[PDB]
């Protein structure tokens, strides 16, 4: 319901590593920016095959 | 006697009589043999018309038929094959992808017929 979000925009800091500076930084703000979504189609989750009903349900 | 004149009659006509009839087979399609009998008909109607072009409801009773054949007395087998051949039609364009989920002489000759009467 609530995640990292809230840590993202508060652990703004020393969430990588931090044991010589200078590389310390950056790889702490390479995961502060979060690496922008891909699909998957029906039939690969749970309840896999309402997904091709989810696929038949528009002829309006 | 039906599926002559379903595969043959104008396809205008063909959509009256579908838009006419969609919730007369809705509501029908879900001793016991005159109802399996009766299904049979329903799928060997419903596939053929399918075969056109693709109301609201339209989107839902594709699932009905598929079921149908998922069951797990030849008669029976003989339903399998209406609900497996109406869902082959159906998947025509839905799902087009893959994973389908398994003178003169003349006229005057023509006189002379008609003065005999008989052709």
């Amino acid at each position: 319901n609530h995640f990292w979000e809230i840590v993202v925009q508060d652990g703004i800091t020393l969430i990588t590593k931090e044991e010589a500076s200078g590389s310390s930084v950056t790889a702490e703000e390479a995961k502060k920016f979060l690496a922008k979504d891909k699909p998957s189609g029906d039939t690969a989750a749970v309840f896999e095959e309402g997904g091709d009903v989810d696929d038949l349900l528009d002829m309006i | 006697s039906l599926l002559t004149l379903l595969w043959h009659c104008s396809l205008d006509a063909l959509r009256e009589f579908f838009s006419t009839i969609v919730v007369d087979a809705i509501d029908v399609l879900k001793t016991f043999d005159t109802q399996i009998t009766k299904k049979m008909g329903y799928y060997k109607i419903l596939d053929v018309m399918y075969s056109r072009l693709p109301n609201e409801l339209t989107k839902t009773l594709i699932k009905l038929c598929y079921d149908a054949f998922t069951e797990n007395l030849e008669r029976r087998r003989l339903y399998h094959c209406a609900a497996y051949n109406c869902a082959i039609s159906v998947i025509c364009c839905v799902f087009n992808e893959l994973k389908f989920y398994q003178s003169t002489l003349s006229e005057e000759m023509s006189q002379f017929d008609f003065s005999t009467g008989v052709q």
